[PDB]
């Protein structure tokens, strides 16, 4: 007990798949050759350790700073090509944005700038994500797709560069947001790192469950900055470039902005992004976003 | 450099070349060892005394851009150098390191060719990051005093005529 | 003997340099700490190992294809921050030109195409070198400089975007062309490697001395292509991005094209460039060439 199914528990040799009797079949793991990626952090890839004859042949935020996931493990990639790292000059804090935080917005108000994107799910996006159409919309944008909105923010960024010009890349991302108010000040931000934002999900991020997703709560009762870094997600070991965002950041307000009398109605907040070991493989012609 | 609570975010505070024209003119005592002598090479240290009040947040960003044909003009175009993100309510003074990011071992005091490849190392600016905050009934005005002086690899050779018939 | 003059010698402590007599004055060597740069091919850059009280304080080409010249030794760098590498998207073979080798072409004539540059010395360049009337004129091309001409070629590549963002770079150069001719066809051109390209420097190059520089010859009797490689040069460690030309490419005629009777009159020729070990220093705004 072991419930009273099967999981696996598995077989082999004739055990549990023989011309007699059968129990449900499973996959085993894969065990390949190849370069050492996948898992961001810890990328060190390296070379690996046919095969057939032939017939002709003889608690929590805002407590610490700490990654919303520890990272994981590598894997051995499919690919031969050694990639080309973008090192400091990519891997960097940019200001993403500058946006205004002002006292009329109310619980789950998703915040976002010009650099920003109106992404609630059901806006229909335009093939590619770069027309102008997907980010300027009648109401204010809320959210700030990765890498999209910062490939836009820096287009000659050395990570944008090979972005557009590799088919596949590889890399985290650590967000922070500063809001200076006085002892005075009160209310409280919420620093979501949503994956694979779509409808249901960025809904849900704006409810009370929405604390499953990574997050940090920048109270302005103590805190003027709060930190956030994911590790790499998707897929596959490496994300298609310009037509896949595995991370989205929502900066949305949980408890209003609660600003003292005869001051200013709204603070001024600054978001910054980070991508966090960056690898590219696939170089050929240029292919923007 | 004066700081108000009505300067917005990306506004300009103050920005100066790191060139004979500047670095020798400041009144410091380093810009009268600067201008003694021909040649220099180092880290120098600015030092960015807040003499606001205890009530007073805010962020000012300190930017060092290496040489280029053009200086800096919005904020954000500035913070892709090297720079320190820097909130005045912790310690009085930021120390600030403007690293020696040269193309030659030796940079002239030529006040006549400032912007020459071997003269100047770049632009160092400041910029409102976050804006002037504090309780109603403070001060609307925080000054930042701006010190200069010699990091510990500072240097200078080759003595000239002082004074200088400049301009 | 030991000539009647003194080359130094030198002197110190008191022998060569005394209160008694004299002798000329010489420059010793700087014994810097640093980052081990300005040498290519042999980078390899990593740390080395106040020294005052204060008064507050208690035969020839076309034989072979190896370097023009032999690689040097490196030097430690002035400027304490670590270099970006575009790696193999940027160190690699790109077709720079494609141009045209006709029969009219005399003794001496430089031979470029769309991507070159009218440079006999005496063109009055128009600053930035970017400027469109600097490479389009009334007459043909002659020159290929670099990295000048290599960055207009493709200003999207990896090379470029460090190029356009870094005031300092520093690598070497190899330059390979390849002339299909058949058994019947005879001609000579010579791939010169010209350093600071100046008014003189070009007309010589033109004349009979001009093999003192690097040079491979591309003979059409035996050879269908030639490459010639050049270290870097510069009078800094490293170079100062869109203002200055260490190497010039010149591909130009010693023996007219003699082309066999009932054939085409000229035959075409495909121009490589290849950047050798690249690193890029002092990262700040974008500031193209």
């Amino acid at each position: 007990n072991n419930v009273t199914t099967d999981v696996g528990a598995n077989g082999w040799a004739p055990t549990v798949s023989t011309g007699l009797g059968d129990g449900p079949v499973s996959a085993s793991a894969d065990s390949l050759p190849g370069r050492s990626g996948g898992a961001s952090s810890e990328k060190t890839h390296t070379v690996s350790g046919s095969r057939f004859s032939k017939w002709w042949e003889p608690t929590g935020s805002t407590a610490p700073s700490l990654l919303a996931y520890p990272t994981a493990t590598p894997v051995p990639l499919p690919n031969p090509d050694e990639p080309s790292q973008p090192g400091p000059s990519g891997d960097r804090t940019w200001l993403l944005d500058t946006v205004t935080w002002s006292q009329e917005f109310t619980r789950g108000w998703n915040i976002a700038g010009s650099n920003g994107m109106q992404w609630t799910g059901l806006e229909s996006l335009i093939f590619p994500v770069s027309t102008d159409t997907n980010w300027t919309s009648t109401s204010s944008p809320t959210a700030y797709p990765l890498p999209f909105s910062f490939v836009r923010a820096y287009p000659d960024s050395s990570w944008a560069a090979m972005y557009n010009t590799h088919s596949m890349w590889n890399c985290g991302w650590r967000v922070q947001v500063t809001v200076n108010g006085s002892q005075f000040h009160a209310g409280a931000l919420i620093l979501y790192m949503v994956p694979e934002a779509t409808t249901h999900a960025i809904q849900t991020a704006r409810d009370n469950a929405g604390f499953v997703f990574p997050y940090v709560i920048l109270n302005l009762y103590e805190s003027n900055t709060a930190t956030i870094e994911v590790p790499y997600i998707s897929p596959t070991p490496n994300t298609s470039s310009g037509l896949h965002a595995p991370w989205t950041f929502y900066l949305q307000v949980l408890s209003p902005l609660n600003p003292p009398p005869s001051l200013p109605t709204s603070l001024s907040c600054s978001i910054y992004v980070t991508p966090v070991d960056s690898s590219f493989h696939g170089l050929r012609y240029l292919a923007p976003q | 450099v004066p700081w108000t609570m009505a300067d917005e975010p990306a506004e300009r505070l103050g920005i100066f070349p790191v060139s004979p024209s500047a670095i020798a003119g400041t009144g410091a005592p380093i810009s009268y060892v600067i201008s003694l002598f021909s040649q220099w090479r180092g880290e120098l240290a600015a030092h960015l005394l807040f003499t606001g009040s205890a009530q007073h947040y805010g962020r000012l960003v300190v930017c060092y851009t290496p040489a280029a044909p053009q200086p800096p003009s919005t904020m954000q175009e500035a913070m892709r150098g090297t720079y320190t993100v820097w909130d005045v309510n912790a310690a009085s003074t930021l120390e600030f390191t403007i690293p020696f990011i040269s193309n030659s071992y030796w940079k002239t005091v030529d006040v006549n060719n400032p912007d020459a490849l071997l003269s100047t190392t770049g632009y160092v600016s400041i910029w409102v990051q976050n804006p002037l905050v504090g309780p109603h009934t403070a001060p609307a005005s925080a000054l930042v005093q701006a010190f200069i002086s010699a990091g510990e690899s500072f240097n200078v050779r080759l003595m000239q005529n002082p004074a200088l018939t400049s301009q």
